[PDB]
């Protein structure tokens, strides 16, 4: 929740 | 942080698979992400971006769209559908 670039890189591994 | 989702919230979750009332905000971060990209709703050439007037999201949240680089403004939207009990 912390990479705001793009949904699945904010969501991912998280 | 242990939250309550009000039904529309708790609704969404569980539509992602979710079988309980009390949460973690991690747990509701997580399930509202499994959904946007379930339901596809951010916008394949600008992926920062979720559009939601035609979804119970943007119900949810009272925005036709938003952008996910506005954390303070999420968590808004999130915290009015839910109660915090610690």
């Amino acid at each position: 929740f912390s990479d705001s670039s793009s949904v699945p890189n904010f969501f991912r591994n998280c | 942080t242990l939250v309550r989702p009000k039904p529309l919230l708790l609704k969404l979750l569980k539509s992602v698979g979710a079988q309980k009332d009390t949460y973690t905000m991690k747990e509701v971060l997580f399930y509202l992400g499994q959904y946007i990209m379930t339901k596809r709703l951010y916008d394949e050439k600008q992926q920062h971006i979720v559009y939601c007037s035609n979804d119970l999201l943007g119900d949810l949240f009272g925005v036709p769209s938003f952008s996910v680089k506005e954390h303070r403004k999420i968590y808004t939207m999130i915290y009015r559908n839910l109660v915090v009990v610690n």
